């Protein structure tokens, strides 16, 4: 069933994420510099449905813990680039309108991991974190 | 180069993180599967 996938993802989530952003919300504090939520998303849902509840309670839960001004989602797509950016979109759609804070989806095909491809997938993201921030 | 797309999102978060110690946010990244069938 859907809910036991979510009562395992909750127990991921307390043991995981909750470390990660409690270490993050003193860096935060040091420098006193906001948060933004980054989250890598395995290909495994059966459904997109699915996948956007889970998304859904990952994002609530940083902003429970950690108060986060955004999150970044790199959906991982076996499949083509435009493929990926249209799921993308979507999954968007879906994590603005429910989680109420800034969210970026970004889709990443395999071939995105050369070094090359990442340095633009990375100036793209932090160009559009730093509008959210300063602009 | 990386063979799936698993091994992609994760060196993009890894260098998103070790290359933003004097950007403007702190970056925490997370992973996040289905835990289903």
């Amino acid at each position: 069933n859907e809910e036991e996938a979510l009562e395992k993802l909750k127990k991921y989530l307390k043991e995981n994420e909750k470390p990660k952003l409690e270490e993050a919300k003193k860096e935060a504090e040091e420098k006193g510099k906001p948060i933004v939520h980054l989250i890598t998303v395995e290909p495994d849902f059966p459904s997109k449905e699915l996948l956007i509840k889970a998304l859904t309670l990952a994002i609530k839960f940083a902003k429970e813990i950690a108060n986060i001004k955004a999150a970044v989602v790199l959906l991982a797509h076996e499949g083509s680039r435009e493929e990926a950016e249209k799921e993308a979109k979507e999954i968007q759609e879906a994590l603005t309108k429910e989680t109420g804070i800034e969210v970026i989806v970004v889709g990443v095909t395999p071939e995105d991991g050369d070094e090359e491809k990442i340095q633009e997938l990375a100036n793209e993201i932090k160009n559009k974190l730093s509008k959210i921030l300063h602009g | 180069k990386c063979n799936t797309a698993t091994c992609a999102t994760q060196r993009l978060a890894n260098f998103l993180v070790h290359s933003s110690n004097n950007f403007g946010a702190i970056l925490s990244s997370t992973n996040v599967g289905s835990n289903t069938y």
